[PDB]
């Protein structure tokens, strides 16, 4: 509740108002372009989203090949697949650029769906989408889609447990976020992936903890 | 120098000379009769044509003389 | 208190102020009764504070028209490198720099120009460029055609990015007047961000792929056989081959025992010996001090977090005996008036560019740069000439904002009202001392002139007869000289080779740089230096002073910046506006920065560039005939004039023949800039009647009625016919002559 | 679309989408036909 | 000490100030005490003595640096410009003397001193006192000249 | 490494330093100067978490600032 004044807009109303912002990026008095107080939420939201579904996927290779499980072709870094061919690549069914290309053609419609939804609310749901036109209308906030796909189970009913879900949401993005940008850091000044790194900081910190390079 | 630069800049420059003349010591016993002005108009046009004419003339002059007698042909 | 302010969208994108020519302001909105109202359509386009009065929009004009001047910049530069690309010999420049010409434009054969594509050299056809861009290159690193085209899409890429938030932050997110003026955080951020962060990124590019690069350029292998400039980074131990510091790591940064870079972060004076540059483990060093430098200097004025200093305490605190009210009333100055921040910007802009053309000539910073005389000249007079035009641009901003934006219910603050109160004295004493300077420095040319004329040479002021050795100037290099054995000890060398301390160097033939002599001949022309720039100042000065009022027109302010003359009364008021007086000061810029590029050019061909031969012999271009025959008007006249004009006017059929073509062309233009100079707005409007009665009579009147010129641009045009002429001129005369003998 | 054809119709516009139609006209009748000094017919 | 610039005579609506440099009084008093501003004193004695400085003084420009500077007549030619130097300036002076002044006039001069007494004109602003002016001043110029000439080329003492 | 002189200065530089944002000393967030030296303002906004004095950005500029002097000062002791 503290490390900043609540001064005119972090109320307590959004899931995980700690009032903290000694900048003032989201405050309504120039809010145009992309700061306005609809968009950053709704940003924070989704990056937390992907920094969730990527913290993951950068271990889970390296930490299910030492169970011996998977065959050893889960790159120990989580970098020398692909991803920056420069300092290690790994060959797949196909070109890395023809796989960024259907990755791109698969996301644009993944992505210009949501913008529309979050541009107009109510709309796609209207437009017939090909095949089994779905129900995929803009049920609330834009980054709350509800539904009876994007909500399997349903799991929140009410005000009281779904704020709950949604600040623990907010708050395992945050931490997600800070995992991933250390990822990104602690493999250049180390030059092995992330599992690597906490077991030789378990084997002895005295002598490998970050003041050792 | 007179046919480019015209006469309002020379006597809101003779205007302070003027002035500083006035105010110094030991040399406000000495008093000029006739006020200093700038060159009238069609006066500095036609001492611009003046000087203008008279080196046109002399530059061609010496050198047509120069180059001719230091060769006589 | 300091935040981000936008108004959304403050004006929509359309055409329809596009199809109305005139549309920003409302007196030539109408139309064109007359034919004045094509060209002060243009004269007043870009008069962002003439059209409206609310500094917001100003304001946000502004924004977006330096946006448009970035993007038009990063086009430039996408050219010039996708240029330096796709027709330029560079690969085969690398491969033999002392041979082979730089070369980046070719020309298509049409109608018998194809013979400018003159034989550079390396199997290449094209004219040869001075830009220097070739020894930049060759100093960032780049060593192949490849690094070059990917460059050039990228600046292409950041001109549409500048283009987008041009248009971004007009039309969809505008600033408002209370964002614009939070001077404290701008400075923090152009001194913190740009430039401390700019020399940080550029230190670590120089110190990581620019020095090894260039060091293995430097012991003779083949520019293909160098690692890619990525194999010295995912390598440390690639790079520790040269500079084994490298194997310790980052460790004595942090440890604060980083005086073990001493391989890479050197302090050594000189050039290096085999490219007649600077050292780059030193220019490195230099740009690593200058990051941190500017980044805690970044932090010293005060935003919403408590601490800094405020620009208004740190003024008002200023305040003597002598000087009234001290620098109050300045910040208001600073922040509400567009043209006060211009005139301070364009003055120290321009200084700063003398001093970069001063500085580059002395201290090569990049490889074969002094040993190609073109480019080391090129580069020299187009920086004096860049900063010659910004000083003049200073004073006319100057100039407007006294006359249109002071006032004076405010301005009681006696700084300014004070200067204002004694112009009769400041630009008397300029006058006097103007006058003095002039004396004292052509009478003695003139002497010189006459005594050589009559036959009395033991007369002059040369350096036989009565001499005028500039003594202090030859104590500041035996000042400098010594620095790096008493004043500097931990400096190897000297800063510079041109102190009288040091040698000669080198660079296979041609000589780079040696220790420059100081006799009479450099005391004369360096007080003409000195008279000339006085004059300029004294124009300018008077002008920007007497603005407001004189004792000619008590009401000047009322008439406005821009106007031609109060009548033939008063016995004749013409030419009395401040826009009048940056009209006379252009040519004396003009004059005085001519006079400094011919020292220049004439001094280093005389005594410093030549080609050394075995045993040591050295023969200057000319032959060390300037200490003798720059003291007569006569020996600048056909010593310098007449001797080094005979390259141009010869180079008819040859690849130089752009160079004799421009020469007269330029003549031309400067020539036909009399005719708009002397002449004046009645004649040629009586002249056009019986043009318009011919046309009358065969029914081709128009229906825009042909006026002639205004007062004021017939000057403007006089004037800019003018420099350009000379420029051209002196642009054709100088290349030709440089890169023929040169 | 009217107001960008009015401002194609505008002085600068026209006059230099007509030089330079006229410039690489003839440029190119002088890089088929060169040196023409006399009217061969 | 606290503000050192003030207006003439404390007159705002003059032309121009009292700085350090017009009004002090080390600089009043040196100016005060120069023979063309000592008032009472007769014309002549201050012509006299002001053409004895300027002709002593002049000497030097003229022999150091002369067309004849090289040669055993180096200090007579100097001096004999010099003495030409100050009998043109006596032409000149005389015809500024008719020139500018009537043989009927009282004076030109100021007649108030800094604090508004009513003193009495200078005479040198008479006609016959710019006379007496240039009379003294061709002869303190002209000895002035043949002292200088003595006491260099004449006498021991280099410089 | 931690018991060395290189160590000591850099440590000892940082902790003075740093006794001033918290007691009345050299300035910081909440207290500004004056052209006098006074060291009286008293007055800022910002949400700290105990009585008075120290706050979440003074801190830094007070690390900062030792670090600076910290640093001259291992460099300084060369000669
Ligand atoms: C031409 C044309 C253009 C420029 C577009 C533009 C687009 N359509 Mg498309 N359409 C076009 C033809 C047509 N669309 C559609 C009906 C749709 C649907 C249902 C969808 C698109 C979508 C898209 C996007 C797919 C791009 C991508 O992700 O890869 C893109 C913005 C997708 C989208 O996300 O747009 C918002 C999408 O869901 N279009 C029809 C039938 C009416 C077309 C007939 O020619
Ligand atoms: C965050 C970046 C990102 C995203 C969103 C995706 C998204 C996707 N990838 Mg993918 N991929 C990525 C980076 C990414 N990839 C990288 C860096 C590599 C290594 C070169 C791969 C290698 C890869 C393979 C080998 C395959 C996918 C497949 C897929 C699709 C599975 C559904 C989906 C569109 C699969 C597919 O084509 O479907 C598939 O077979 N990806
Ligand atoms: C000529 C250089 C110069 C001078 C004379 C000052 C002088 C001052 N600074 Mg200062 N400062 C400077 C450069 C300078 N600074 C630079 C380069 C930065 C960055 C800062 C950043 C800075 C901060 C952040 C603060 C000061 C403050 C102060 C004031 C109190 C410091 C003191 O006396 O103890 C004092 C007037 C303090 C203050 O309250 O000033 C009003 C304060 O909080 N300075
Ligand atoms: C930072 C640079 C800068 C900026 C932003 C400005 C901005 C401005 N200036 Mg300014 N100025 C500058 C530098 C700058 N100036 C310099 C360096 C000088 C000294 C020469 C001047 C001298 C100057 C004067 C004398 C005047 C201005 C005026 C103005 C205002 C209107 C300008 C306008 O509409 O021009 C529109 C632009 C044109 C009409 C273009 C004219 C074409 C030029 C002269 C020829 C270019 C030649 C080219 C290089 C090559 C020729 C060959 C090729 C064409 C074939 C505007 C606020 C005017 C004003 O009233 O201010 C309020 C005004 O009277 N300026
Ligand atoms: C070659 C041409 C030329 C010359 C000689 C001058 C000379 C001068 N201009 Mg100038 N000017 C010119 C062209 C020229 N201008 C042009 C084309 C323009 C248009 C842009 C201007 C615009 C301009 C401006 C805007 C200003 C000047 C100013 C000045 C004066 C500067 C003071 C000085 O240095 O005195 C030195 C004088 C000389 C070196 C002249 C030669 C004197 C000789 C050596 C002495 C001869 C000995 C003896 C007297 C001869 C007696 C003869 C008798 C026996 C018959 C000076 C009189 C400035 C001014 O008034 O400041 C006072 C000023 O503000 N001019
Ligand atoms: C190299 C310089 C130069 C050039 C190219 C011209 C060119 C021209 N002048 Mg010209 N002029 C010049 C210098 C120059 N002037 C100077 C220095 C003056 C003295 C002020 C004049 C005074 C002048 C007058 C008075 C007239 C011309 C006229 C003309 C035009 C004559 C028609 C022609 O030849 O085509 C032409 C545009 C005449 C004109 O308008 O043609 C109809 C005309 O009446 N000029
Ligand atoms: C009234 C003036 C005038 C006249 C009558 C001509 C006439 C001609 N020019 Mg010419 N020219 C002129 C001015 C003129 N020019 C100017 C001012 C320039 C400088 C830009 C040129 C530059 C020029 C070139 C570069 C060439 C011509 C060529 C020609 C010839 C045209 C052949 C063709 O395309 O069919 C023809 C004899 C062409 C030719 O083949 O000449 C025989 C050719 O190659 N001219
Ligand atoms: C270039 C100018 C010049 C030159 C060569 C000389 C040269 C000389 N001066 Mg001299 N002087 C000059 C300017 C010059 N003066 C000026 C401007 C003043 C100020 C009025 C004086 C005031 C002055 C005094 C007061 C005396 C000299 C004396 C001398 C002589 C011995 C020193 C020497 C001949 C001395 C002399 O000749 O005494 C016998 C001496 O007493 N000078
Ligand atoms: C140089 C003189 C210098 O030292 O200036 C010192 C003096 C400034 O003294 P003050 O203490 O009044 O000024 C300090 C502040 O008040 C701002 O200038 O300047 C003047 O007196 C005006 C200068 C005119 C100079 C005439 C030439
Ligand atoms: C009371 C308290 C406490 C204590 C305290 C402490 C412990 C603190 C810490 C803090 C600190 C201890 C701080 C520090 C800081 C630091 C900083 C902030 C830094 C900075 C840096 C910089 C700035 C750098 C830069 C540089 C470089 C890089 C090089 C060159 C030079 C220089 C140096 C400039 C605690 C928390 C426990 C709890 C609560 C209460
Ligand atoms: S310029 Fe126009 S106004 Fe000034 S004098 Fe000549 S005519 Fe009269």
């Amino acid at each position: 509740f503290a490390s900043k004044q609540s001064l005119s807009y972090l109320d307590g109303t959004l899931p995980g108002d700690y009032g903290f912002d000694p900048l003032g990026l989201m405050d309504p008095e120039g809010a145009g372009g992309f700061i306005d107080p609809q968009w950053l939420p709704y940003a924070e939201i989704i990056n937390g989203r992907f920094a969730m579904l990527g913290a993951a996927g950068a271990i889970a290779p390296e930490v299910l090949g030492r169970i011996g499980l998977i065959p050893q072709e889960t790159a120990i870094p989580w970098f020398q697949s692909g991803v920056i061919p420069p300092v290690g690549n790994y060959s797949y069914w196909a070109d890395p650029y023809t796989l960024f290309v259907l990755e791109m053609a698969l996301m644009g419609f993944a992505e210009h769906r949501r913008a529309q939804d979050y541009y107009k609310p109510g709309s796609m749901g209207k437009q017939y989408f090909l095949g089994l036109e779905k129900f995929l209308g803009g049920s609330g906030n834009p980054a709350y889609p509800g539904g009876p796909i994007f909500n399997f189970l349903g799991f929140g009913k009410n005000e009281k447990e779904l704020q709950e879900l949604k600040v623990k949401e907010v708050k395992n993005g945050r931490l997600a976020m800070m995992a991933v940008l250390g990822y990104f850091t602690q493999a250049i000044f180390t030059g092995v992936g992330p599992f690597q790194n906490l077991l030789d900081h378990l084997a002895d910190p005295v002598h490998n903890n970050v003041l050792t390079n | 120098m007179f046919l480019i630069s015209w006469r309002g800049y020379w006597q809101e420059l003779i205007e302070t000379l003027a002035w500083a003349h006035e105010r110094t010591p030991l040399a406000n016993l000495v008093r000029w009769k006739d006020k200093p002005v700038a060159l009238s108009i069609v006066q500095a046009r036609l001492v611009g044509l003046a000087h203008f004419s008279v080196g046109y003339i002399f530059t061609y002059a010496a050198f047509l003389i120069a180059s001719t007698s230091g060769k006589f042909g | 208190e300091v935040k981000i302010m936008v108004e959304k969208d403050p004006v929509k994108t359309s055409f329809e102020k596009w199809a109305k020519p005139g549309h920003f302001s409302r007196t030539l909105a109408k139309g064109p009764n007359t034919t004045t109202w094509i060209w002060n359509l243009h004269a007043d386009a870009h008069d962002f504070d003439s059209h409206t009065n609310d500094l917001e929009e100003i304001s946000r004009k502004v924004f977006s028209a330096h946006f448009g001047q970035l993007a038009v910049i990063f086009i430039w530069l996408s050219g010039m490198y996708f240029h330096g690309a796709r027709f330029s010999n560079y690969e085969a420049w690398l491969s033999d720099p002392t041979h082979i010409k730089p070369s980046a434009q070719v020309v298509w054969p049409i109608v018998g120009q194809k013979i400018l594509n003159g034989d550079v050299g390396g199997g290449f056809q094209g004219i040869q460029i001075t830009s220097g861009f070739f020894q930049l290159w060759r100093a960032s690193g780049i060593t192949s055609e490849l690094q070059l085209y990917t460059t050039a899409i990228g600046g292409l890429i950041f001109a549409a990015l500048m283009l987008f938030a041009g248009w971004f932050h007009y039309h969809k997110a505008a600033p408002k007047l209370a964002w614009f003026q939070n001077v404290e955080s701008m400075l923090n951020h152009h001194l913190a961000g740009l430039l401390g962060l700019g020399s940080l990124a550029w230190a670590g590019h120089q110190v990581h792929v620019s020095l090894p690069i260039n060091r293995l350029l430097d012991a003779g292998v083949d520019p293909k056989e160098i690692p890619l400039p990525h194999e010295f980074i995912l390598n440390r131990d690639l790079l520790a081959q040269l500079y084994p510091s490298f194997s310790k790591g980052l460790t004595p940064f942090f440890t604060l025992n980083w005086s073990e870079y001493s391989d890479f972060l050197t302090f050594r004076g000189g050039l290096n010996p085999v490219t007649g540059g600077l050292w780059l483990t030193d220019t490195a060093h230099h740009h690593l001090a200058i990051a941190v430098l500017f980044l805690v200097a970044g932090h010293m004025y005060r935003t919403n977090f408590g601490i800094g200093h405020s620009m208004k305490e740190i003024l008002e605190a200023h305040k003597g005996p002598f000087t009234g009210e001290g620098h109050k009333g300045l910040y208001e100055i600073l922040t509400t008036s567009w043209h006060a921040q211009l005139a301070i910007n364009l003055a120290m802009l321009g200084s700063l560019t003398i001093i970069v053309a001063h500085h580059m000539y002395a201290m090569p910073p990049y490889p074969y740069l002094a040993t190609d005389y073109a480019t080391q000249l090129s580069l020299f007079t187009h920086h004096m000439w860049i900063g010659g035009f910004l000083v003049v641009g200073a004073a006319a901003h100057a100039a407007i904002f006294m006359v249109r934006d002071y006032d004076p219910t405010t301005q009681y603050n006696n700084l300014l009202d004070r200067v204002l109160r004694h112009r009769d004295a400041i630009i008397s004493h300029l006058n006097w001392v103007c006058i003095f300077l002039g004396f004292h420095s052509f009478g003695l040319y003139i002497h010189n002139d006459t005594m050589s004329a009559l036959g009395r040479p033991q007369d002059m002021f040369s350096d036989t007869a009565i001499q005028l050795q500039p003594v202090f100037a030859q104590w500041i290099q035996n000042t400098h000289a010594l620095a790096p054995s008493l004043t500097a000890p931990n400096a190897t060398a000297s800063t510079s080779l041109t102190w009288g301390g040091g040698d000669l160097v080198a660079v296979g033939g041609k000589v780079a740089l040696l220790p420059i002599p100081l006799g009479t001949a450099d005391f004369l022309v360096h007080h003409i230096h000195a008279f000339t720039i006085h004059v300029t100042v004294l124009i300018l000065l008077k002008g920007v002073l007497f603005a407001r009022s004189s004792r000619l027109i008590p009401d000047k302010a009322n008439l406005g910046f821009r106007f031609p003359c109060d009548g033939p009364g008063r016995g004749g008021t013409c030419q009395v506006s401040a826009w009048d007086h940056v009209f006379l000061g252009l040519f004396w810029m003009y004059n005085a920065i001519s006079v400094v590029i011919f020292h220049f050019s004439w001094k280093m061909q005389s005594d410093v560039w030549g080609s050394i031969s075995d045993q040591g012999v050295v023969t200057h271009i000319t032959g060390g005939n300037f200490a003798q025959s720059s003291i007569t008007i006569n020996g600048w006249l056909r010593d310098f004039l007449w001797a080094q004009a005979s390259q141009v006017i010869q180079s008819y059929g040859s690849s130089l023949s752009a160079y004799g073509l421009l020469f007269l062309g330029a003549h031309f233009v400067w020539a036909f800039s009399l005719m708009f100079l002397f002449s004046g707005r009645g004649y040629w409007q009586e002249l056009i009647e019986s043009i318009v009665w011919a046309h009358n009579k065969l029914k081709v009147a128009p229906a825009i009625q042909p006026r002639a010129l205004s007062i004021v641009q017939g000057r403007a045009v006089g004037v800019a016919h003018y420099l350009l002429g000379g420029i051209a001129t002196t642009w054709a005369f100088f290349l030709a002559r440089i890169i023929s003998v040169g | 679309m009217q107001d960008v054809k009015t401002y194609l119709s505008t002085a600068p516009v026209l006059a230099t989408l007509w030089f330079g139609f006229l410039a690489g006209l003839l440029i190119e009748i002088n890089r088929f036909f060169p040196d023409a000094l006399v009217l061969p017919l | 000490k606290y503000q050192v610039i003030e207006p003439l005579n404390g007159d705002p609506f003059i032309g121009g100030f009292e700085t350090p440099v017009t009004s002090s009084p080390l600089i009043a008093w040196y100016l005060s005490n120069l023979p063309a501003y000592r008032t009472a004193v007769a014309p002549l004695l201050r012509g006299v003595e002001i053409g004895l400085a300027h002709g002593y003084l002049l000497v030097g420009p003229f022999v150091l640096t002369g067309p004849l500077r090289n040669s055993a007549v180096r200090g007579e030619a100097g001096s004999l410009a010099a003495a030409g130097l100050v009998t043109i300036l006596t032409m000149c002076l005389t015809i500024y003397g008719i020139a500018s002044f009537k043989e009927g006039e009282p004076s030109k001069a100021p007649s108030l001193t800094l604090t508004g007494r009513q003193k009495d004109a200078d005479k040198l602003q008479t006609a016959e006192g710019w006379a007496s002016f240039t009379g003294g001043w061709f002869f303190g110029g002209l000895s002035g000249v043949a002292w200088a000439y003595i006491l260099l080329y004449v006498l021991n003492l280099p410089y | 490494y931690i018991g060395s002189s290189t160590n000591l200065i850099m440590v000892a530089s940082t902790t003075l330093m740093l006794f001033a944002g918290r007691f009345g000393l050299a300035p910081s967030a909440n207290r500004k100067s004056t052209a006098g030296l006074k060291l009286v303002d008293r007055d800022s906004g910002l949400q700290t978490g105990d009585p008075a004095g120290f706050t979440a950005t003074d801190t830094l500029a007070c690390g900062a600032l030792g670090h600076v002097i910290g640093v001259g000062i291992v460099l300084g002791l060369k000669a």
